[PDB]
RNA sequence: GGGGGGAACCUGGGGAACUGAAACAUCUCAGUACCCAGAGGAGAGGAAAGAGAAAUCGACUCCCUGAGUAGCGGCGAGCGA
RNA sequence: CUGUUGGGAAGCAGCGCCAGAGAGGGUGAAAGCCCCGUAGGCGAAAGGUGGGGGGAUAGGUGAGGGUACCCGAGUACCCCGUGGUUCGUGGAGCCAUGGGGGAAUCUGGGCGGACCACCGCCUAAGGCUAAGUACUCCGGGUGACCGAUAGCGCACCAGUACCGUGAGGGAAAGGUGAAAAGAACCCCGGGAGGGGAGUGAAAUAGAGCCUGAAACCGUGGGCUUACAAGCAGUCACGGCCCCGAGGGGUUGUGGCGUGCCUAUUGAAGCAUGAGCCGGCGACUCACGGUCGUGGGCGAGCUUAAGCCGUUGAGGCGGAGGCGUAGGGAAACCGAGUCCGAACAGGGCGCAGCGGCCGCAAAGUCCGCGGCCGUGGACCCGAAACCGGGC
RNA sequence: GUGGAGCCUGGGAGUGAGGGCGCGAGCGAUAACGUCCGCGUCCGAGCGCGGGAACAACCGAGACCGCCAGCUAAGGCCCCC
RNA sequence: GGAUGACCCCAGGCGGUAGGGGAGCGUUCCCGAUGCCGAUGAAGGCCGACCCGCGAGGGCGGCUGGAGGUAAGGGAAGUGC
RNA sequence: GGGCCUGACUGCGAGGCCUGCAAGCCGAGCAGGGGCGAAAGCCGGGCCUAGUGAACCGGUGGUCCCGUGUGGAAGGGCCAU
């Protein structure tokens, strides 16, 4: 039967025009008291992610 | 549709067991005896191919010596003595040489003392 | 031209790959699947792309993000699809959303927005919106903006 | 582009055809292999070792018998057991592109026209169904059954009169086929089937 | 008038587990296997206290599509209008 | 039809004929015209069917105005406990209902995803209803389906023999020949069996019967062997035998030489597996994906279910799908957009070859191939778990 | 320095039990056919070939095929040889 | 070189397990085939010191067998122990 | 040691270190509004290398982006913790 979407990739992840895949920064969901405004504001921000991750998350969305 | 065996075994069979006619037993009556008796007898050939190329030049070399020695050099002071002289005949003629034209042999031997 | 000379072009139809039929073949009793293991068997492994043998995946580390939508679902609203000045040179006269739909360009179920890529024509353009850009452009070439509703 | 044949009560006119100046032989073939695979009827059918009418049952202990191990006898490996990935009935047909199809049609008609085997007629003079009447037809047409015929005519008399001949293939206009076309070393149609054929390649 | 039978199909009343989640309990397998009652050449459903945004449609059933979308989910595995 | 070879003609040869019939199967071998058929036609007194045609019968039928009589009850409705749905307690509506409380008759009531208002949709608590859909014990048609270890478990007297207390399990086993012409009679023998005779084109087609491989057993012949050390062979030379500057068979002596497979750092290994032979025996298929590849068309490409045709003929069908724009959680803007006060900086995006013409190309469609996802997914194997029976 | 070199993109893997030896250390006992790292090598996959009596990894050397031809390597040249 | 594998000339590479790639052989079946081979003998079996091919194999000849077999070129798999 | 102070900034970030991934680390410079200094300038915590924890689920403050016919609301999103 056709592929199913995944849908944990499909709330985390994007494929972007050129087929890179751009993710949201990890580590500031807590623990931010003591971490200064420089990692704060760059934990902010998009990422791609490595190339041989966003092959693998690329094939759990056949359908973007 | 479907494709059984048919034939196809009993002739590649009976090819490995028409090798192996004249081998011992089960070696030249059963295919799977037959094909491991076969498998050495081809290593076997390739090895004594080459093994074949030594032992007669072995053999020549022992001929040669002993038509050497009746004129009273060895067979190392002769090869060297043809070296210097400059004669290439080979082990397999030398050594014909030795039995069947012994005065050409000696005039050979001649040359080789000289050369030295 | 018969029967006899019907043939693919080279390339066209190539053998498959038949492993486990003989020494000879380089696929033999391995069939290609290297020794042992839980991928030489039959069944082989977890999805490969997504399972990392038991730790953390690399994509559950990521966080989510975004509006994922609550029961009873999409909320209906209306939907725009943006049509270039340079789609539209084909055209004369008249452009409206069923041509344009017709022609390939605008899918049915969305509502037209005329965006300002390429060039405008003496058109007059039907729509239900235009960027400041392809106003601008329609108005400077003497095409003329329809906006529907 | 070609210059065809006509047939008349009047002598053998001539009528130009906007046909393909290219044929193209890969593709032909894939028109051929698309008219061949749909036609398949895939019945052929095995049973699996689910399917065989054996019981589940192990037959004998895992251990300590002194054989090699084993579950229920429908399993492949036993004589009369189930097969492995044996046939299952399957539907070969798909669908090759329209596009495809159409030209296809078309350099199947070229090619014959290009050899000159491409006759087009008015009428069959007194073709009235019976087989020895369109014999005589042929005969004066220049088909004397050393070729073999593709005859493509609405005139229901005149398919009923020729297709029992062994160098005969008979079809309607609507039927026109490359595989038919490709079959067959003559192409004969009345200027009607003519007429529909190119509407189609159109 | 009923009773009992009928390969598979159908509806209703009950209803697992292995397995999957690379452990496991929610979850999955699955309202599946199976047991039972009933129907018939089919059975179910059916003529809006419907849909759901179209100022709209107009019983029900069935196929394609919408769509692996909307959503649901130890927001996991997966499930899925 | 004739001739001819042959046991036999349908083969070959001569000369014809039919065909809305040259599908196919037989007949002594290979037959359009010998047989059974095939194309095309024809046929039911009796029983069944009859969704099509015709006829009955049942049943169906106005407008204002007033009246406010009726419009499905332990029901709606609310709460509690659950189920159904994509919805797993969620903001949880809807539909259903085990418990408790419990209405109204249109100015009545239910619904549009808590709730309220507005605006709409519908008329619960009685019942029936063809067709389009499913299945295949049964009959028929057709296979790039099997061909006796295959195909159903069963081509055959099989759900049998046999196994089990029982539920239940569950085989093997097809072929003389064209025709029985199935071998009178005689001979050895108690018979079995054979030897003659005889039949047959053929009898190592003789019924323990087509073909008749291999392991395995034996008879005859050539070479060889009883002082010799061996994974059995191989290289060399010589002897003998055979077929006719060559070759085949055999092997006396000399040289060299640690089976196969598997598993392993490493096996001749005293590690696994195999008595030998024959047959069966393991990387597939569907759908989706990804890349490559052969073509079609190209800012476009393509149809699905169906419908019509065909009876190994194709066509129609644009619903829909992918692509033509991206960025943003979104509102939204758009060759840009998001973060931002920024007109800053950054992220993610945006731009053919020849002489109007070719050619090429985004993309997309179909074929092919590698690999991935979903299924038992390369094949065989547990110990177990569960259900219903015995 | 033109090499079965290097770099870029993409398809397909297998491997993730190593082992001996030399040298450098740790652990061990300035033990182990011990053990754990580093540099190198060979075996693995060259149980193909010569030498080392025999012998995966010591010395010699990278086997496309054929030759009753020649030169060498390690190691040898009294006989077995 | 010649001009596109026409074939020749010079040079170099060619140990190999897991594994990647390439080119072929054969088996069953379909188109080719209302054909063609076949009782002056199909398929299958048994021989061969002969021919072609690197090889898988393909021819040819004798014997057996007694009725089927199937080309160039393509297509599809229950395809090789 | 003392004075004045809150840069233990907000919006970003060329370029790199490290590195399988994900992380971790250094960072000039531009803008906003500041601190100290006459000025040059320095200041995006601490001489430096440890003092730490990805997701999911949920709390709180802000924002006023979504709000299932419409206006609200429920509940979400986003920023911060
Ligand atoms: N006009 C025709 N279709 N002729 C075809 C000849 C015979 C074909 N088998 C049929 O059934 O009709
Ligand atoms: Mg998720
Ligand atoms: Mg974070
Ligand atoms: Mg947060
Ligand atoms: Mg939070
Ligand atoms: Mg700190
Ligand atoms: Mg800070
Ligand atoms: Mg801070
Ligand atoms: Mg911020
Ligand atoms: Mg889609
Ligand atoms: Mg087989
Ligand atoms: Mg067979
Ligand atoms: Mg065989
Ligand atoms: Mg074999
Ligand atoms: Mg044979
Ligand atoms: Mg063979
Ligand atoms: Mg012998
Ligand atoms: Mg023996
Ligand atoms: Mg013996
Ligand atoms: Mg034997
Ligand atoms: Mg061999
Ligand atoms: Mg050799
Ligand atoms: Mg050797
Ligand atoms: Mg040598
Ligand atoms: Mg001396
Ligand atoms: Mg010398
Ligand atoms: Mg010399
Ligand atoms: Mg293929
Ligand atoms: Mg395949
Ligand atoms: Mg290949
Ligand atoms: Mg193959
Ligand atoms: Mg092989
Ligand atoms: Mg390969
Ligand atoms: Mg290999
Ligand atoms: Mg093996
Ligand atoms: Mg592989
Ligand atoms: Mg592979
Ligand atoms: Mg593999
Ligand atoms: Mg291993
Ligand atoms: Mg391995
Ligand atoms: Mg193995
Ligand atoms: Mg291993
Ligand atoms: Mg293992
Ligand atoms: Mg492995
Ligand atoms: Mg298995
Ligand atoms: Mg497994
Ligand atoms: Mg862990
Ligand atoms: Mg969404
Ligand atoms: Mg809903
Ligand atoms: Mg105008
Ligand atoms: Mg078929
Ligand atoms: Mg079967
Ligand atoms: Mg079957
Ligand atoms: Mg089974
Ligand atoms: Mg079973
Ligand atoms: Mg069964
Ligand atoms: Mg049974
Ligand atoms: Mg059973
Ligand atoms: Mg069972
Ligand atoms: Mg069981
Ligand atoms: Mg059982
Ligand atoms: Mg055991
Ligand atoms: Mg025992
Ligand atoms: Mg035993
Ligand atoms: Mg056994
Ligand atoms: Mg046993
Ligand atoms: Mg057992
Ligand atoms: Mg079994
Ligand atoms: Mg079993
Ligand atoms: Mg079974
Ligand atoms: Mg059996
Ligand atoms: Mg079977
Ligand atoms: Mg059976
Ligand atoms: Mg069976
Ligand atoms: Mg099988
Ligand atoms: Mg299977
Ligand atoms: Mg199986
Ligand atoms: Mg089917
Ligand atoms: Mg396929
Ligand atoms: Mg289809
Ligand atoms: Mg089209
Ligand atoms: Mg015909
Ligand atoms: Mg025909
Ligand atoms: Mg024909
Ligand atoms: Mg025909
Ligand atoms: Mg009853
Ligand atoms: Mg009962
Ligand atoms: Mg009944
Ligand atoms: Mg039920
Ligand atoms: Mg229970
Ligand atoms: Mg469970
Ligand atoms: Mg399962
Ligand atoms: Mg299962
Ligand atoms: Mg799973
Ligand atoms: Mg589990
Ligand atoms: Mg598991
Ligand atoms: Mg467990
Ligand atoms: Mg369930
Ligand atoms: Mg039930
Ligand atoms: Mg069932
Ligand atoms: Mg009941
Ligand atoms: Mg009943
Ligand atoms: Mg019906
Ligand atoms: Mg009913
Ligand atoms: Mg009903
Ligand atoms: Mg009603
Ligand atoms: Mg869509
Ligand atoms: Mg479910
Ligand atoms: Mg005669
Ligand atoms: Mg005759
Ligand atoms: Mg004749
Ligand atoms: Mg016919
Ligand atoms: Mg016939
Ligand atoms: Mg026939
Ligand atoms: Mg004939
Ligand atoms: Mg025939
Ligand atoms: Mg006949
Ligand atoms: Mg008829
Ligand atoms: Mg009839
Ligand atoms: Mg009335
Ligand atoms: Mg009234
Ligand atoms: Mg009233
Ligand atoms: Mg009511
Ligand atoms: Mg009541
Ligand atoms: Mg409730
Ligand atoms: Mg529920
Ligand atoms: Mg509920
Ligand atoms: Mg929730
Ligand atoms: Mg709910
Ligand atoms: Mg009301
Ligand atoms: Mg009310
Ligand atoms: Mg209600
Ligand atoms: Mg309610
Ligand atoms: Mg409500
Ligand atoms: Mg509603
Ligand atoms: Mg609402
Ligand atoms: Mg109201
Ligand atoms: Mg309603
Ligand atoms: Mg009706
Ligand atoms: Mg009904
Ligand atoms: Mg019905
Ligand atoms: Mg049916
Ligand atoms: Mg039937
Ligand atoms: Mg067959
Ligand atoms: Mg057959
Ligand atoms: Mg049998
Ligand atoms: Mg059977
Ligand atoms: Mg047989
Ligand atoms: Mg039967
Ligand atoms: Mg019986
Ligand atoms: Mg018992
Ligand atoms: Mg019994
Ligand atoms: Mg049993
Ligand atoms: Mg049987
Ligand atoms: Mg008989
Ligand atoms: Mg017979
Ligand atoms: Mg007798
Ligand atoms: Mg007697
Ligand atoms: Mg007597
Ligand atoms: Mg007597
Ligand atoms: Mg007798
Ligand atoms: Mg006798
Ligand atoms: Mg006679
Ligand atoms: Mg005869
Ligand atoms: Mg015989
Ligand atoms: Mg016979
Ligand atoms: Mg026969
Ligand atoms: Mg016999
Ligand atoms: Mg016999
Ligand atoms: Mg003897
Ligand atoms: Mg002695
Ligand atoms: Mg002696
Ligand atoms: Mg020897
Ligand atoms: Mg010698
Ligand atoms: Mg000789
Ligand atoms: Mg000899
Ligand atoms: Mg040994
Ligand atoms: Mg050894
Ligand atoms: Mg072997
Ligand atoms: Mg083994
Ligand atoms: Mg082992
Ligand atoms: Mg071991
Ligand atoms: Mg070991
Ligand atoms: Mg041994
Ligand atoms: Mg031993
Ligand atoms: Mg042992
Ligand atoms: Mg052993
Ligand atoms: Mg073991
Ligand atoms: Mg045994
Ligand atoms: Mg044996
Ligand atoms: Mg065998
Ligand atoms: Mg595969
Ligand atoms: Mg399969
Ligand atoms: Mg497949
Ligand atoms: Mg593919
Ligand atoms: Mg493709
Ligand atoms: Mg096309
Ligand atoms: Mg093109
Ligand atoms: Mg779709
Ligand atoms: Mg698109
Ligand atoms: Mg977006
Ligand atoms: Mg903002
Ligand atoms: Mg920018
Ligand atoms: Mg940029
Ligand atoms: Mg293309
Ligand atoms: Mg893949
Ligand atoms: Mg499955
Ligand atoms: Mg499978
Ligand atoms: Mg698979
Ligand atoms: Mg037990
Ligand atoms: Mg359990
Ligand atoms: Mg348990
Ligand atoms: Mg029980
Ligand atoms: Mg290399
Ligand atoms: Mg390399
Ligand atoms: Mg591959
Ligand atoms: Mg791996
Ligand atoms: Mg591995
Ligand atoms: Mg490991
Ligand atoms: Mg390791
Ligand atoms: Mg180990
Ligand atoms: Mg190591
Ligand atoms: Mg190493
Ligand atoms: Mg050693
Ligand atoms: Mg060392
Ligand atoms: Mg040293
Ligand atoms: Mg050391
Ligand atoms: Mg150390
Ligand atoms: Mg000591
Ligand atoms: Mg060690
Ligand atoms: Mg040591
Ligand atoms: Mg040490
Ligand atoms: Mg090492
Ligand atoms: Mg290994
Ligand atoms: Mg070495
Ligand atoms: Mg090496
Ligand atoms: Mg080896
Ligand atoms: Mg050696
Ligand atoms: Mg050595
Ligand atoms: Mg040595
Ligand atoms: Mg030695
Ligand atoms: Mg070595
Ligand atoms: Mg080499
Ligand atoms: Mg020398
Ligand atoms: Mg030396
Ligand atoms: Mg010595
Ligand atoms: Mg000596
Ligand atoms: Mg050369
Ligand atoms: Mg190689
Ligand atoms: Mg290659
Ligand atoms: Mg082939
Ligand atoms: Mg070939
Ligand atoms: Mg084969
Ligand atoms: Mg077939
Ligand atoms: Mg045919
Ligand atoms: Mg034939
Ligand atoms: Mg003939
Ligand atoms: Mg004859
Ligand atoms: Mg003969
Ligand atoms: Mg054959
Ligand atoms: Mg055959
Ligand atoms: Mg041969
Ligand atoms: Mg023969
Ligand atoms: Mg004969
Ligand atoms: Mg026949
Ligand atoms: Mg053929
Ligand atoms: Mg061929
Ligand atoms: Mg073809
Ligand atoms: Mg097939
Ligand atoms: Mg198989
Ligand atoms: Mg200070
Ligand atoms: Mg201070
Ligand atoms: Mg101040
Ligand atoms: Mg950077
Ligand atoms: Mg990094
Ligand atoms: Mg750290
Ligand atoms: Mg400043
Ligand atoms: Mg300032
Ligand atoms: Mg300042
Ligand atoms: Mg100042
Ligand atoms: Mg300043
Ligand atoms: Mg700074
Ligand atoms: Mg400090
Ligand atoms: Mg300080
Ligand atoms: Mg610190
Ligand atoms: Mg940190
Ligand atoms: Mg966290
Ligand atoms: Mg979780
Ligand atoms: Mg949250
Ligand atoms: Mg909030
Ligand atoms: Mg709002
Ligand atoms: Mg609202
Ligand atoms: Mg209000
Ligand atoms: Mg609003
Ligand atoms: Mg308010
Ligand atoms: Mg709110
Ligand atoms: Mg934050």
């Amino acid at each position: 039967p056709k592929m199913k979407t995944h849908k944990g990739a499909k709330k985390r992840v994007k494929i972007t025009a050129s087929g890179k895949v751009v993710a949201m920064k990890t580590g500031k969901r807590h623990l931010n008291w003591q971490k200064s405004g420089k990692e704060i504001r760059q934990k902010g921000r998009k990422f791609v992610l490595a190339k041989p991750e966003a092959e693998r998350i690329k094939l759990l969305l056949p359908y973007e | 549709p479907r494709a059984k065996t048919g034939v196809v075994r009993r002739r590649k069979h009976k090819k490995i067991l028409k090798l192996a006619k004249g081998y011992w037993g089960l070696r030249s009556k059963s295919f799977r005896k037959a094909r491991e008796t076969l498998f050495a007898a081809g290593n076997y050939a390739y090895a004594h191919r080459k093994r074949r190329k030594r032992d007669f030049r072995r053999l020549w070399i022992v001929r040669i010596n002993a038509a050497c020695r009746q004129h009273g050099l060895n067979y190392s002071t002769f090869i060297h003595g043809l070296k210097k002289a400059g004669i290439e005949v080979d082990r397999k003629n030398l050594a014909d040489l030795a039995v069947r034209e012994p005065q050409v042999f000696a005039e050979l031997v001649e040359r080789a003392k000289a050369a030295q | 031209m018969k029967l006899s000379d019907l043939r693919p072009n080279p390339g066209a139809n190539k053998r498959r790959k038949r492993v486990g039929r003989g020494p000879g073949s380089g696929h033999g009793k391995t069939a290609t699947r290297g020794h042992k293991g839980q991928k030489s068997r039959s069944g082989g492994l977890k999805d490969p792309r997504r399972f990392e043998g038991g730790r953390s995946t690399t994509l559950m580390r990521l966080p989510k993000r975004g509006m994922q939508g609550q029961v009873p679902g999409e909320i209906k609203r209306p939907r725009y699809q943006g049509v270039n000045l340079k789609d539209l040179a084909r055209f004369e006269g008249e452009v409206t959303p069923e041509l344009l739909v017709r022609a390939g360009l605008l899918k049915k179920g969305y509502r037209l927005k005329i965006l300002g890529e390429g060039e405008a024509k003496p058109l007059k353009v039907v729509a239900h919106a235009f960027s400041k850009s392809a106003l601008e452009k329609l108005k400077a070439a003497g095409g003329e903006p329809v906006l529907l509703e | 582009v070609y210059q065809i044949p006509v047939l008349s009560p009047s002598g053998r006119r001539e009528l130009a055809a906007d046909l393909p100046a290219e044929i193209n032989p890969h593709l032909l073939w894939e028109v051929v292999r698309w008219q061949l695979a749909k036609r398949r009827r895939g019945t052929a059918s095995t049973k699996t070792r689910g399917e065989v009418a054996y019981s589940g049952r192990k037959i004998w202990p895992q251990k300590h018998t002194g054989r090699a191990r084993h579950g229920d006898i429908g399993a492949p490996i036993f004589v009369g057991g189930g097969v492995v990935f044996g046939p299952k009935p399957r539907d070969y047909s798909y669908t090759l592109p329209k596009k495809v199809r159409k030209k296809g049609l078309a350099m199947a008609v070229a090619d014959r026209a290009r050899e000159g085997k491409l006759l087009l007629v008015e009428a069959f003079a007194g073709v009235n169904g019976k087989t020895k009447e369109f014999l005589a037809w042929a005969k004066e047409a220049g088909l004397d059954g050393s070729e073999s015929v593709l005859l493509v005519t609405g005139n229901e008399l005149v398919r009923r009169a020729a297709r029992n001949l062994p160098w005969v293939v008979t079809l309607a206009p609507e039927g026109l086929n490359v595989y038919d076309i490709v079959r067959t070393e003559r192409l004969v149609m009345d200027l009607d089937a003519w007429e529909v054929f190119q509407n189609r390649i159109g």
